[PDB]
Formats: structure tokens, C-alpha cells, sequence
RNA sequence: GAGACCGAUAGCGCACAAGUAGAGUGAUCGAAAGAUGAAAAGCACUUUGAAAAGAGGGUUAAAUAGCACGUGAAAUUGUUGAAAGGGAAGCGCUUGUGACCAGACUUGCGCCCGGCGGAUCAUCCGGUGUUCUCACCGGUGCACUCCGCCGGGCUCAGGCCAG
RNA sequence: AAACUUUCAACAACGGAUCUCUUGGUUCUGGCAUCGAUGAAGAACGCAGCGAAAUGCGAUAAGUAAUGUGAAUUGCAGAAUUCCGU
């Protein structure tokens, strides 16, 4: 029945059911014996067991991706950025385009300005993204309703004169945070760097998650997981330009953002290192199981942070759409015809 | 629009017409255009495909994608092309249906009953084409 | 709707416009009143021959039992009939205007 | 100065709809109005404490029918060319996109109404704000 | 099957009714009240010349 | 025969009547001056008629029609430029549509002031626009939605995302990231890593 | 804007499902009810003495005036019985999800039923009818609080 | 060959195994039952365990489309959250409290000064179409006039609720 | 304080309404006139590797002869059977 449709072989509805309820009492009985055979076989002999695992694995989208096999890096080519210099031992591009995130050393305290939508009605939402980056402190956009109505590129030009480092704008949707803009100001002569828009999509905050705690102001430490493409590494490095770089490693709070499949899954968490409670199995690690040195104990989590999911949409040259002037003004732009074959991953 | 009494007008009868069709009428239906080198050779048009002919699928996500047909199903109006397979859940290789609407004859199979073909076509198109020239 | 003699045009001309989405074609002797009013609505758009404006005289004195019929307006600008100088020669003074005042 | 006109104000005389009687009680008759028929029906007859009946007394004002708290008349909206009937009654009319027209189609109405004044009830269903 | 499908027209009634639909053909408001999108034509009767 | 043709727009149909439940009906016909399907601005039933139009360059004509060209709906109207100058264009009406209905004489006024103040409005919001460069785009497509919500879950349970953060703050203490004495952790808990 | 309460995430939960099961729907969700919120090991020795005929399951909204023992002062209802295809049931279910929470990687020993939920399946069409259910059931970790660091002035 | 017919409780009893399955000694009586997907690509492999069942994982644009299959109403039922109650309560009028949701006028015009640029300005030149005096292009310029734009200055009008 | 009951909301069931579809029915019209002792209509028994609550056929048994077309059949096995050819 796996080569064959019964709805397109037999006309009377009935007759076909009957049909498919013999045909799954068969097959998930005759799937028990085979597999209880072979439990009985694997018993006496357990290397069979071993040859039989190896052999079958189940699959994987992520060990299936695609990437372009092909040389250069442009900031739209997916590759294995890692991979291509061990090819070569066998991101000068990134480096050159965007000087300001990928320079020698970044401004000691970033000072990061938040703001809301024009007019717009998340304040709460957008406090606590405030108190997910340190020294960040949150402004309106428009005092009252009708109040002048100040451009992104304004207040990119007025943080800038104050001293911030990056300007946070948060746009709703259904009066929930929809749409993530990350401009990097920068400082002294060059000019408002390249600005990030992403999308949230999944907004919880820590308030709605079940056994949360408070954030203190120890400065989190920074786990950006699983970034590969030359896209990613600049959606990497963006997200490490908000951070402080040296991490107050007393308060064991941790800020990560993990990429699977172009979703940069965000939480943030509070730890403990403890010794495991005696029914607990040690932490194994992927290919070379059972981590070794550390056999035995466990770091506990309590979440204290937002939860939400991003996802980049666009990266321009300048400040907005309107704000990049050049040539190259739009450096990638995220389309659905990307996103046609399941893997391909972007970033 | 429609004249002649023997034709039919429904959309019920066309369509009991098509999905109970007899395979020699079967072929007709699964019939395929020409290329544009093959046009202005033979002066022909449309011809059924048969196994033999070398083709390109120039509709569908299988686009531009160009091999010999493998196997002519008459049954679903399918035609099988090399090397334009999908895997299954086990790994097996299925062909993949193409119509015949959704393709272009790049090389015939030619045979004696092929050229007759080929030459009735061109018999009737240059005749009607002198009939209306003069 | 094309309207035509086949006495002077002949019938080629109707296989012509056979095929063109929407356009009709009808004999000047043979006039249909659902091509004419279509949905009951008056208006039709038609393009008629020089030969059909010189039946139209004809096929309308032809029809037995049946004459032009006489109008029981012969004016039909109302207009002309109450903004006349004979007419507004003889009314009386306006006894109000189109808005009155509120009295009380 | 961008409003709807000098309106009198409006007074509704009832905000409650009027309700079948026995509607509450039964999950097979709607509660859309129907005219209670038995001659010993308590509210046919009209006793105290029970449902009121509709009537042309409660008939809203003729100068303040068919508007909306702001003012205005709603007016559905297909497309482009819609909107721009309302160029000269733009105090009086508000544009009402209907609710099978698409997102691109709904922006160049948005933008028609921004352009001659006129006010939208519904510019922010399938549309978003990018900067 | 014997329900009254056909209706009885006096021949008069329908050489009336020719009579007007023929005359408001005549007329320019009336074509484009009918939806006819005429604003092209240079006569509203469109007399074409029989040679052509 | 211009109240007959009123007898069979207003009373049987009209190709340009809309209606609304509102109480008031429009005309969607291009040259009338008020969108209204009363007597006094029909385009059709109106014999002699004026309206005012605006030319996508920026100029606004003034529309004629006369009874004695009628027959041909091609020459049917006649444009007639304004000016600029709102007081003139005001005086070309008035010298124009001279001992014409006052009511065609008054909306053609009433159009003029509609469509001049719709260019100032155009030209305000038109440098609004460009100083903030905020765009209305459409939102994302049902099917789409469906997708990422659908690649969303797959790619949350394939993150496994609170075992990744305790396997990657293991190997950092592993590799001595914290460095000696660390305020991370408890000092009988370093000396089992050794 | 309100936030609903979100889910506890799936890395931490074991999920198990059962579906036209034959078994009585009134009597299983009177078990099911039994043991909702217990921990694991709790609730495996409960429904394995209910087997044995050890320990009875009250009966509360689907309530038959059967038996009157004094094993119902520890619930507080006075009517009792002894499901017993229920337990086998919403046992080999329990061990189910044992098992997933193993596959998982999760602690043993520290898995609490925080959902249960028990529906009704289709009828089983024979004047007389059956009456089969639908069971699932969530497991997952008590809740782990870490402690604070003291906050730094500055 | 058709239709101002019906659209799966309809239309022939039968869109499908239909005079079938089934009932009666017999003459006879006589049902219910359509819809995965574009394509079976009809879920490989790991792991529970005795099953028309799960948890992973995969196919697909989508599997909350998995041969129980388009959409998937109501009666009825379970879990979670809020509130209430003890033969109460339910409906009508009127507040109050809590929860959730929404978000008021769409918020503008007019003068004066300076600069810049186009014109419908110039009794400027050339061309095109026309209803034959009206429109539209091309090239010239800023003495006059009129529009815009930018930079200053000034004034007015603004929706609702109170006193 | 539990439980129990009620109402509302989210999620999950049950059930198959609603929308959409239609190799079916119904009704009308038109052309034509053809069952059987040369054994009809109807009733069985058989013929295919896995087959019916189908269809075709008759010990030449999912068919043979002859003519035409021109490269298949297909749910899986299986055919050195056929491709410038009775
Ligand atoms: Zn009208």
C-alpha cells in the first residue's frame, strides 16, 4: 500500500476502510514480532546491535542542508564560513563592507536608546527589551498623540550627538512587539553604521513564563550558537556590539541566542553549578558522548528573561531604507522564493 | 463557436469522455509540441510522444530539465522522463509524472510509420496554406 | 449589434464579427427586442449600414396591421412646455418660495 | 481643522438589541427578533418586567441616522475608484474597505483617502509599517 | 411538464416595444446609461458606408 | 427629451447609479461635479452641463457640454484651461458658465476648492512621507504565516534549547573560560574538575 | 496587551497519547482525576495497588452507590470502587511517557503529571454501546529555582 | 443534442458492492454508503510495547490534509483559568466591582519678508490635434504677472466634557 | 479548607452541518427500426499468480481469426514477446 492509493484504486468508500483496518492490524502486528526477533537476537550477540545503529540513522534536516558550492563570500552566498578557511589552510568580504562592527576594538560601555513604534502603545514590552541589554534606557516616540512626529533618522542623528552607541526601535502589531530595528550609531566621524530589522514573532514576557525569576544588573554573558554563513557572523557580531564584551561573572546570568534553521531562538537564563542528583545521567555531548572533566555535574537554569523568536528580514547600508543612499544600499533582502526548499538556510 | 450537430457542448460528457478514454485515443490526448528547430524542418506542430523521444519539461518545478522519455503511462497521462525522479521515505528513486502538455519534443524516434505521420501533417498544413494563399 | 441588409451586404459580414467577444449581428428585416433591450435595459449601441438606413423606412410601412404610433406628447421637453413665454405670461404671483420661514 | 462636519448630538433612545423571547433558554431559536404570536404570551400582551417590543417610537433622529460616533457615514469601499467618489463629501462619509479586498489593493485605497482627507474605519487589518 | 413556460405577446405590443428600443438607440445618454463605454464614436447612430 | 431620459435613469437603471443603505445615492460617472444621483447633476439627463476636472500633469480643465453637439459623444465636451490664480480661476467660471443653472454654477466653484486644496494637502503629506521614510507594506501572506509558524515548532524542538545552554556553559568551565577562582562557580565544585 | 500563561518548554516535558482506547470513559476519568498532580512513583504504586484490589478509587462527579470502606476516609467520599482495566490502562500509559522522558534525557525520579485529560472515542457500532476514551498525559520536571547573586552598586 | 431542473437527508430505490447487502415459507419488501494531496512523495530509520496505540524523526506549500483523511457548525464531553453557590440561581430596568478588548479632532488653512525653480507670463519662435477657438508638445528668457519649494515672522480656526 | 454544581474563555474531543465540487439523476427535443427452434430474455457452472457484493469470455474460456492504428500493459510479480516491423 505504499506504492498504491486505495481511494484511487476502489471506488466504493466502504469496502476500502475494512480494507486499510486489516491492513494495520497486519502490519503493526507483524512490526511487534520483528522487532521483539530482533531484541531476543540482539540479547547474545551485541554486535550486531552496534553494526545495526550505525548503519541506520534517522535523518535530519540540518544534516541534509544545502549549501552553495561554490568560492566567494558577498554577504548573500550560504557557505560554511569555518569550512572555507580550512579549505584554504589546505571574512576578508565582511571586514571590508562593514568596517565599524569588524574593527580591532569596540567601544567599552555601548550605550543603547530604545523607542517604540510612531505612536505607539507597547511601552511595557519595550522596557523590558530596555532591561535585556544593559545601560539602554527607553524613550517615547511621540509625547501625545498629536506631538511631532520624529523620524528614525532624526533620533539616529540625535543619540548619536548624546553619545548612545546603538538605537533600538520596537514596532508593533495587534498591540504586541512585531518587528525588531537594530541601528548601530557608532561614534566620532563615520556614519550611522548598518541597520538590522528582524521580526518577533513569539513575545513572552517573564512575567507569563511559570517559575521565572528577576534580572539583576550583572552584565549576562553572551552564547551566540550556530552561526555559519557570512550573514550570520554579521548577525552575530551585531547582536555581541549591543553586550558588554567582559561579562560580570558573578551574577550567573546568561543571554543566549541559538539559530535553528534561521529562527535565532532568544532566552535569557540564571544559573547554578551543582552536583547531579543521584537518578540524573550525565551530560552527554554530540559525537564523543559522555563530556569528559566534567562527569557528574549539572548546571541547573531558571529563566528571568523574554521569550521571543527573530528572524532577519533586511540589513541596510545606512539608517532605514530611506537613510541608505548608495549603489549597495540594500544589502540583503529577505524574500520568500529563499525559503522555497527546506534546506536552505540563510543564516 | 460550435455548428455541427454531432458535437457536444457538455462539460459532462467531455469530461466522462476524457477519463474513460480508450488508449489509442489515450495517445492522441498525450501528445506533445515540437521544437521550434523541429517546426521549421518538418513543418509539423504537435505529435504524440512515444518512448523513444528525447524531450524538455519547460512547465512546472521540474523546469528546464531535459532527458528521454522512459515510460509513456497511459493510465494516470503521465509520461516518465531520465533522471527527473524523487526520493521516497525508504530512498527509493519513483519517476515523477509529467503531462505531455508540459513538454517539448527535442528528437523523435523515428520509425516508418513516424516519417508517414510526419508527412501527413505537412501534406495538410501545405495545402491549406496554397488554398489560401491562391 | 451590427445591423445590415442582405439584400445589398449579403451574409459574409456575419461570419466576420462571428467570432468578436460581445458584438451581434442582425438583419435589418428581422429586428430582435432581447438584442435591442438587452436585460430589459434600452440603449443598445449599433452600428448600422448606409443600406439599412435606407430599409428602415420600408420594413416599418411593410408591417400590416401596424402603424408609427402617435405620441400623446408632442413636447417632451418639459421644460419648454412650463418655462414658456405663453405659459408664464398668464400664471399667478408666487404665493411662497421653496423654503418658508419659521413663523413661531 | 480635519473632522466630520457640525453634527447635532447624537442620542441613541436604546443601545440594547432587542432579544426573542425564550432565546436564553433554548439553543435552537437565535436571538434575532421575532414577534411573539400566542395571545396569552406575557410579552405579547405587554406586562411589566418582561421584554419590550420594537417599535418606530424608538427611531433615531432622521439628521443623525446611518452615523457614526465620529460623525460620519460609513462607505464601502471596493477600490481605488470608490474612494474618490467621496472627494466631495469628505466631512460627511468615512471609506470602509471591504472585507475580500487584498493587502495590496487595501494600501493604494489608504493612500488614496490619506491624499483627498478622507477617513478610513479599517487601515491597519493586512498592512504593516516599514521603515 | 404542463406549467406555462411560453407567454402571449399581442404582435403590437412587440412592434411597440421595437419601435422605442429602436429609438433609444438614437440617443447619446442612453448608450452609456446601458453601460456601453461610447465616447469615441462620432455619431451616436454610427451610420457606416455599405461599400466597406 | 431630457426629463424623459431622466425618467429611465432615475426610476428603471442606471450603468453609474451606485446605492447605499446610507440613504443618500452616488454617481460614479467621471463628469459629475458632486458624486450624487439627483436631477440637478446628471451628466446624462442634463443636456447642457459643466464640471471640473484635474489632468494628472497638475492642470484642472473646465468641461462644457452644449445640446447642439449632443448627437456625437466625441465631441461632446469641450476643455477649457484654468489658471493657477485661485481668484481668477474663480472668474473664469462666473464669465464662463454665464446664464447658466446656479447650481452648475455652484459646484463647479465647490469642485475648484476641492481639488485645489487636495494638491496643498497632496504636497504636505507627500514631504511628510519623505522625512519619515515609514512605508505601508503588506503583511505576510497566509500560506507563508503558515509555513514559518510550522518551521517555527520543528525548529524549536530540534534546538533542544536549555540542554544547548547547560552543554555550552560546561565546556566553558571545562576549558578554563572563567578563569582561576572563578565568581561563576563554588570552589568545591572546581576541585572535582580537577 | 495579556500574555497567556506559556507553555513549560518541550526539552523538559515528556508528552504520551492514547487513542480509542477500550475502556469505560466514565470509570477511567475517575482514575485519571485520581491521580492528577502526584509524582510519578506515587501514582505507579497507587495504580498498581487499585490492580490488586489494595486501594480504592473514589468516585465524585460519576458517582454509583457500590461500596462503603473505610479506604474512602483518605479522600473524603463515601462511594468506592476498583477500576481495574483503567489502571492497567493509564498505567502502560504512565510507562510510556517514562520511557519518553528517558529518550529525552530527563530525571527519573522527579517527574510530576501536571496534565491529564481523558475524551471520548467513537462509538463502536454494534441496542447496545460502548463507550471508549481517549487519554493523554504530560509529565514533566519540578519546577528548579537557583539562587540569586547579590546585587552590585555602582 | 439540449435545460432559468436537482446537487449526496437532494436528484431515479441506486453518483459507490444497488435491485446489491439484509428480511420473509412464499408472493414480495429492500437500505446505508461520494470529496487525502498537484503528485503517494501513503511516514524510511531510532525507541516504547501485544495496539485500529505513543514519543522522536521524515515527506509536503501545508500532516491542527496520515487511506479515522477538503471545510469541519450545534447538541454533548474532558483539561486549564476566573468567579459564584447550598433546594440557590436563569428573564426586565439601573448602577457597582473584577477581567479582557477598543482607543477620542483624519488634528490645518491663511497673510508678510528673502532666495531658488517652473509656467497658463512674453503682443517670442516652431509644430500637432481639434468641436475652428480651443487644447497639447519642442526651443527660448525672467521686464511684468502667477504658481510651487526652501529659510524666517505673524495671525486665525479647531473635536469632546465640565464650571 | 476540600470536593460537587453552575457560567464564561482558551485548548482538546464527539458528530458530520455549512461552503465548494460532480464519469449521477430528472425533463425536453431530434435521427433510425434490430430478439427467439440457425435456440432469445433469464438461471447456474467454470476461465486471471495474488481478485469481487465487478467486468469480459466459454474447455479456442479477462479470449482466437480479420481490418485499422502504430509502440505498449502497469497495484506488484512476470514475458530473449515485439521496434524501418504482417
Ligand atoms: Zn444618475
Amino acid at each position: 500500500l505504499s506504492r498504491v492509493s486505495l481511494a484511487r484504486t476502489i471506488g466504493n468508500k466502504l469496502k476500502r476502510q475494512q480494507l486499510y483496518i486489516q491492513a494495520k492490524k497486519a502490519n503493526s502486528r507483524a512490526k511487534h514480532e520483528e522487532r521483539h526477533r530482533r531484541r531476543k537476537e540482539e540479547a547474545k550477540n551485541p554486535e550486531l546491535k552496534q553494526k545495526r545503529l550505525e548503519k541506520n540513522q534517522p535523518a535530519s534536516i540540518d544534516k541534509k542542508r544545502i549549501w552553495d558550492d561554490l568560492d566567494d563570500d558577498s554577504l548573500g552566498a550560504v557557505v560554511d564560513v569555518a569550512e572555507l578557511k580550512r579549505r584554504r589552510l589546505e571574512p576578508d568580504s565582511l571586514t571590508s563592507q562593514f568596517p565599524n562592527l569588524f574593527a580591532d576594538e569596540p567601544p567599552p560601555v555601548p550605550k543603547i536608546l530604545v523607542t517604540t513604534g510612531i505612536n505607539g502603545t507597547i511601552h511595557k514590552e519595550a522596557e523590558e527589551i530596555a532591561s535585556i541589554f544593559p545601560n539602554a534606557t527607553y524613550i517615547r516616540r511621540t509625547a501625545h498623540r498629536y506631538a511631532y512626529k520624529y523620524s528614525v533618522r532624526e533620533i539616529a542623528k540625535f543619540a548619536k550627538n548624546r553619545g548612545y552607541t546603538a538605537l533600538l526601535v520596537v514596532q508593533e502589531d495587534q498591540k504586541r512587539p512585531s518587528r525588531l530595528v537594530v541601528v548601530h550609531l557608532n561614534g566620532e566621524g563615520v556614519p550611522p553604521g548598518p541597520t538590522l530589522t528582524y521580526t518577533i514573532r513569539n513575545y513572552a514576557p517573564g512575567k507569563a513564563i511559570p517559575g521565572h525569576g528577576r534580572a539583576t544588573n550583572h552584565y549576562p554573558e553572551l552564547l551566540l550558537n550556530n552561526f555559519k554563513t557570512p550573514l550570520g557572523l554579521l548577525a552575530a557580531k551585531s547582536m555581541h556590539i549591543l553586550f558588554p564584551s567582559k561579562p560580570e561573572l558573578a551574577g550567573r546570568q546568561v543571554v543566549t541566542l541559538h539559530n535553528q534553521r534561521d529562527y535565532i531562538f532568544f532566552r535569557r537564563h540564571r544559573y547554578v553549578f551543582r552536583e547531579a542528583r543521584p537518578t540524573e545521567k550525565n551530560v552527554v555531548g554530540a559525537d564523543g558522548k559522555e563530556m569528559e572533566g566534567v562527569k557528574g555535574i549539572r548546571a541547573g537554569l531558571q529563566e528571568i528573561g523574554p521569550r521571543m523568536t527573530l528572524k532577519l528580514r533586511r540589513v541596510d547600508k545606512g539608517v532605514g531604507r530611506a537613510g541608505s543612499e548608495g549603489p549597495d544600499a540594500v544589502k540583503w533582502e529577505w524574500k520568500a522564493k529563499m525559503e522555497k526548499k527546506r534546506t536552505r538556510f540563510n543564516l | 463557436m460550435k455548428v455541427r450537430p454531432t458535437v457536444s457542448s457538455s462539460r459532462r460528457k467531455a469530461r466522462k469522455a476524457h477519463f474513460s478514454a480508450p488508449s489509442s485515443v489515450r495517445r492522441v490526448i498525450m501528445s506533445a509540441p515540437l521544437s521550434k528547430e523541429l517546426r521549421e524542418k518538418y513543418n509539423v506542430r504537435s505529435i504524440p510522444i512515444r518512448k523513444g523521444d528525447e524531450v524538455q519539461i519547460v512547465r512546472g518545478a521540474h523546469k528546464d530539465k531535459e532527458g528521454k522519455v522512459t515510460s509513456v503511462y497511459r493510465l494516470k497521462y503521465v509520461i516518465h522522463v531520465e533522471r527527473v525522479t524523487r526520493e521516497k521515505a525508504t530512498g527509493q528513486t519513483v519517476p515523477i509524472g509529467i503531462h505531455p502538455s508540459n513538454v517539448v519534443i527535442t528528437k523523435l524516434h523515428l520509425d516508418k510509420d513516424r516519417e508517414n505521420i510526419l508527412a501527413r501533417i505537412k501534406a495538410g498544413r501545405e495545402q491549406v496554406a496554397k488554398a489560401k494563399g491562391k | 449589434l451590427i445591423v445590415y441588409s442582405p439584400e445589398h451586404d449579403g451574409k459574409e459580414l456575419v461570419k466576420g464579427f462571428r467570432n468578436i467577444p460581445g458584438v451581434e449581428t442582425c438583419p435589418v428585416d428581422a429586428l430582435n427586442l432581447l438584442q435591442l433591450a438587452p436585460g430589459g435595459h434600452l440603449g443598445r449601441f449599433i452600428v448600422w449600414t448606409s443600406a439599412a438606413i435606407k430599409q428602415l423606412d420600408a420594413v416599418y410601412e411593410s408591417k400590416k396591421g401596424f402603424f408609427l404610433p402617435a405620441n400623446i406628447v408632442s413636447q417632451a421637453d418639459l421644460s419648454r412646455l412650463i418655462n414658456s413665454t405663453e405659459i408664464q405670461s398668464v400664471l399667478r404671483a408666487p404665493k411662497g418660495e421653496a423654503r418658508t420661514k419659521r413663523a413661531c | 481643522m480635519v473632522a466630520a462636519k457640525k453634527h447635532v448630538p447624537i442620542v441613541k433612545k436604546r443601545t440594547k438589541r432587542f432579544m426573542r423571547h425564550q432565546s436564553d433558554r433554548f439553543k435552537c431559536l437565535d436571538s434575532a427578533w421575532r414577534k411573539p404570536k400566542g395571545i396569552d404570551n406575557r410579552v405579547r400582551r405587554r406586562f411589566k418586567g418582561n421584554l419590550a417590543m420594537p417599535s418606530i417610537g424608538y427611531g433615531s433622529n432622521k439628521k443623525t441616522k446611518h452615523m457614526m460616533p465620529s460623525g460620519h457615514k460609513a462607505f464601502l469601499v471596493h477600490n481605488v475608484k470608490d474612494v474618490e467618489l467621496l472627494l466631495m463629501h469628505n466631512r460627511t462619509y468615512a471609506a470602509e474597505i471591504a472585507h475580500n479586498v487584498s493587502s495590496r489593493k487595501r494600501i493604494d485605497i489608504i493612500t488614496r483617502a490619506k491624499q483627498l482627507g478622507v477617513k478610513v474605519t479599517n487601515a491597519k487589518a493586512k498592512v504593516t509599517t516599514e521603515v | 411538464i404542463w406549467r406555462k413556460w411560453h407567454v402571449k405577446i399581442n404582435q403590437g405590443q412587440k412592434r411597440f416595444a421595437t419601435a422605442s428600443a429602436l429609438a433609444a438607440s438614437a440617443v447619446a445618454p442612453l448608450l452609456m446609461a446601458r453601460g456601453h463605454q461610447v465616447s469615441t464614436v462620432p455619431e451616436v447612430p454610427l451610420v457606416v458606408d455599405s461599400a466597406a | 427629451s431630457d426629463e424623459i431620459v431622466w425618467q429611465i435613469i432615475n426610476q428603471q437603471f442606471c450603468a453609474f447609479k451606485l446605492k447605499t443603505t446610507k440613504g443618500q445615492n452616488f454617481c460614479r460617472n467621471e463628469y459629475s461635479v458632486s458624486g450624487l444621483c439627483n436631477r440637478q447633476s446628471c451628466p446624462l439627463a442634463n443636456s447642457r452641463y459643466a464640471t471640473v476636472r484635474q489632468s494628472p500633469k497638475g492642470t484642472i480643465y473646465l468641461y462644457i457640454k452644449t445640446i447642439e453637439r449632443s448627437h456625437m459623444p466625441s465631441k461632446w465636451w469641450e476643455k477649457i484651461k484654468l489658471s493657477q490664480n485661485y481668484q481668477k480661476a474663480l472668474e473664469q467660471i462666473d464669465q464662463r458658465l454665464q446664464f447658466f443653472p446656479k447650481f452648475l454654477i455652484h459646484k463647479c466653484k465647490q469642485r475648484l476648492t476641492r481639488l485645489v486644496q487636495v494638491a496643498i494637502r497632496m504636497r504636505r503629506i507627500a514631504a511628510e512621507e519623505a522625512r519619515l521614510g515609514e512605508k505601508l507594506v503588506p503583511k505576510m501572506a497566509p500560506k507563508i504565516k503558515k509555513r514559518e509558524e510550522a518551521r517555527e515548532r520543528k525548529a524549536l524542538a530540534a534546538a533542544k534549547l536549555e540542554r544547548t545552554i547547560e552543554r555550552e556553559l560546561l565546556d566553558r568551565l571545562r576549558q578554563g573560560a572563567y578563569g582561576d577562582q572563578p565568581l561563576n562557580c563554588n570552589p568545591q565544585i572546581w576541585k572535582k574538575v580537577l | 496587551v495579556r500574555y497567556a500563561a506559556t507553555e513549560i518548554a518541550p526539552t523538559k516535558s515528556a508528552r504520551a497519547r492514547g487513542s480509542y482506547l477500550r475502556v469505560s470513559f466514565k470509570n477511567t476519568r475517575e482514575t485519571a482525576q485520581a491521580i492528577n498532580g502526584w509524582k510519578l512513583q506515587r501514582a505507579l504504586t497507587f495504580l498498581q495497588n487499585v490492580i490488586d484490589k489494595k486501594e480504592a478509587v473514589p468516585m465524585r462527579r460519576y458517582a454509583g452507590s457500590t461500596g462503603r470502606t473505610a479506604q474512602g476516609k483518605q479522600w473524603g467520599v463515601s462511594r468506592a470502587r476498583w477500576p481495574v482495566k483503567s489502571a492497567q490502562f493509564l498505567i502502560g500509559l504512565l510507562k510510556n511517557a517514562e520511557a519518553n522522558a528517558d529518550a529525552k534525557g530527563l530525571d527519573t525520579g522527579n517527574l510530576i503529571i501536571k496534565h491529564i485529560q481523558v475524551n471520548q472515542a467513537p462509538k463502536q457500532r454494534r441496542p447496545y454501546m460502548s463507550n471508549p476514551c481517549h487519554i493523554e498525559l504530560i509529565l514533566t520536571e519540578a519546577e528548579e529555582t537557583v539562587q540569586k547573586s547579590e546585587a552590585v552598586v555602582r
